[PDB]
């Protein structure tokens, strides 16, 4: 599942912050429902957040307070700003989507490739 | 290649000396440097070895804890700090270079020795 | 999360063989599979890599071309297909889980690693057939050493006991080494009191199960 | 990959450091593994600084310059095994040659023994001569075979035991193999041993 491109991960000291941005490959009409998944190296793909069609911003139960999902209806791009990071949030952060190409074609899934995020001294 | 020990002498039981071994004609930084001692009539016996920096120092049973070997690579000199000295430590002390950088004890060059006498 | 290797017996040089890496538990379409090899008494060495589909496959120069990897998400299984086996490839091959898109990630600040490892199978290439050891005394001439030379056997393993297991202190049974013949040899030695040599009997009991060989050898001064 | 220390000795509870020279790869960060004798290597550190879920906190990462390092703060009597560094690359990873910690202990010179071939073996056409170096430390040693005082090459093999779990020593066997006809051409069979704990070589010999 390609044609999505996350970007923004990078080393960051404990308590820093940064903004990952799921995207689209070319001229996509709309992003129905996003979602950001995490796959730290010794665990299972958890799941961290969920926007909906209009807005729901439902979060996990260990992250409320640091993670602020959003959308950019102008240039179709889901966002995810993590603030005051911690050494337990190291993982690769996948992106999900519900792309719909044109104004009448039915929806269709899409997975990303994800980006790494390391937190340490 | 020449080695020259110094720092021996007469010392009281419980006392301290520091032996030095100065090398010429050879850069010691690449080689382990060892101390041996020989009491009259006895075989020359191992005391301590300082391998290259980071590769560790090793010691004989009889001196463990009391003696410490150390290195000054820049000055091509190795040291034996001898504390808590015992009568049994009386001997001529010798330094030798291990010519094998892989540490198999190829002792080709020896000093002339320095006398240590521990008695009151 | 129980990786399981299987499929390792004995092969003639140049031959071919498949190796099966049964997965379980994790959703197999998410993770890669790596085959890490280890020669006897050396450091590990990476050999292959297969993702969910077959559209991803790297290789390692050691078996570039001689080896065909393959996947089957039907039973979460992965298969290695080795051909033109060389005399050196004798090894202990593994499995190892690991990220799917492990290339697009790797960078100057992240490296996924290999989480779960299997347990290893023992491929072995030879021309060599099953053969029991010859057992020869290592005769002693305040501690004495004595032993048994356990020579020209194949494959591993052999066991050696002393005095039917009553003598265990000071025994050293050396790791086998492969001779230029392609057969193994080792010695088993024991140190004992020199004053015992006249009045104590020393017998090495050698067992090579692959050949059903059992030999007791009295070791006399 | 070239790990710099290769036989780092150490005692219990102390601190030790181990470094993996980036062999100017893509320099993607290392991920240290650990392996005990004859088992499955485990993960210890990924991305060069973070721990693996459920690993004691004694360990640590470090990204000094372009020389990645690992530091065991306190050495539990359990941690004694080989360690491996694993650097990614363009499209193939490669494990380092790997270093091996070991138990510090005051040097022990080998006891040396020589064994002539048995008459039973000779009657079959081959002569195996065995030299035993027993219960020594550190592991490095040299065994030279001399036959009528002539140094031998190419006709011997060595085996070394794993470190003894009680006394932390090694033993070593060297086996010289000759045809019966070659064996019967010579009188003096000698094994000459050196070790850093020996002030002079130890020779054990027999006359055929």
């Amino acid at each position: 599942q390609r044609q999505l491109v996350e970007s923004g991960g990078g080393l960051v000291q404990p308590g820093g912050s940064l903004r990952l941005s799921c995207a689209a490959s070319r001229s996509i009409f709309s992003i129905d429902t996003a979602g950001w998944f995490r796959q730290a190296p010794g665990k299972e793909r958890e799941g961290v957040a969920t926007i909906t069609r209009d807005g729901n911003a439902n979060y996990a139960d260990s992250v409320k307070g640091r993670f602020t999902i959003s959308r950019d209806r102008a240039r179709n791009t889901v966002y995810l700003q993590m603030n005051s990071l911690e050494p337990e949030d190291t993982a690769v952060y996948y992106c999900n989507a519900a792309i719909r190409t044109t104004v009448r074609t039915s929806a269709q899934e899409y997975w990303g490739k994800g980006t790494p995020v390391t937190v340490s001294s | 290649v020449q080695l020259q020990e110094s720092g021996g002498g007469l010392v009281q039981p419980g006392g301290s000396l520091r032996l030095s071994c100065a090398a010429s004609g050879r850069t010691i930084s690449r080689y382990a440097m060892s101390w041996f001692r020989q009491a009259p009539g006895k075989e020359r016996e191992f005391v301590a070895v300082a391998r290259r920096s980071g590769d560790g120092a090793f010691y004989a049973d009889s001196v463990q804890g009391r003696f410490t070997v150390s290195r000054d690579d820049a000055k091509n000199t190795v040291y034996l700090q001898m504390n808590s000295l015992k009568p049994e430590d009386t001997a001529v002390y010798y330094c030798a270079i291990d010519s094998d950088t892989f540490y198999s004890g190829s002792y080709d060059y020896w000093g002339q020795g320095t006398q240590v006498t521990v008695s009151s | 999360v129980q990786l399981v290797e299987s499929g390792g017996g004995l092969v003639q040089p140049g031959g071919s063989l498949r190796l099966s890496c049964a997965a379980s538990g994790f959703n197999f379409s998410y993770y890669s599979i790596h085959w890490v090899r280890q020669a006897p008494g050396k450091g590990l060495e990476w050999v292959a890599y297969i993702s969910s589909s077959s559209s991803y496959t790297s290789y390692a120069d050691s078996v570039k071309g001689r080896f065909t990897i393959s996947a089957d998400t039907s039973k979460n299984t992965a298969y290695l297909q080795m051909n033109s086996l060389r005399a050196e490839d004798t090894a202990v091959y593994y499995c190892a889980r690991g990220y799917q898109y492990w290339q697009y990630h790797a960078s100057w600040y992240w490296n996924g690693g290999l989480d779960y490892w299997g347990q290893g199978t023992l491929v072995t290439v030879s021309s060599a057939s099953t053969k029991g050891p010859s057992v020869f005394p290592l005769a002693p001439s305040g501690t004495a050493a004595l032993g048994c030379l356990v020579k020209d056997y194949f494959p591993e393993p052999v066991t050696v006991s002393w005095n039917s297991g009553a003598l265990t202190s000071g025994v050293h049974t050396f790791p086998a080494v492969l001779q230029s013949s392609g057969l193994y040899s080792l010695s088993s030695v024991v140190t004992v009191p020199s004053s015992s040599l006249g009045t104590q009997t020393y017998i090495c009991n050698v067992n090579h199960k692959p050949s059903n060989t059992k030999v007791d050898k009295k070791v006399e001064p | 990959m070239t790990q710099s220390p290769s036989s780092l000795s150490a005692s219990v509870g102390d601190r030790v450091t181990i470094t993996c020279r980036a062999s100017q790869s893509v320099s993607s960060a290392v991920a240290w593994y650990q392996q005990k004798p004859g088992k499955a290597p485990k993960l210890l550190i990924y991305s060069a600084s973070s721990l693996y879920s459920g690993v004691p906190s004694r360990f640590s990462g470090s990204r000094s310059g372009t020389d990645f390092t690992l530091t065991i703060s306190s050495l539990q009597p359990e941690d004694f095994a080989t360690y491996y560094c694993q650097q990614s690359s363009s499209s193939l990873i490669t494990f380092g040659q790997g270093t091996k910690v070991e138990i510090k202990r005051t040097v022990a010179a080998p006891s040396v023994f020589i064994f002539p071939p048995s008459d039973s073996q000779l009657k079959s056409g081959t002569a195996s001569v065995v030299c035993l170096l027993n219960n020594f430390y550190p592991r490095e040693a040299k065994v030279q075979w001399k036959v009528d005082n002539a140094l031998q090459s190419g006709n011997s093999q060595e085996s070394v035991t794993e470190q003894d779990s009680k006394d932390s020593t090694y033993s070593l066997s060297s086996t010289l193999t000759l045809s019966k006809a070659d064996y019967e051409k010579h009188k003096v069979y000698a094994c000459e041993v050196t070790h850093q704990g020996l002030s002079s070589p130890v020779t054990k010999s027999f006359n055929r």
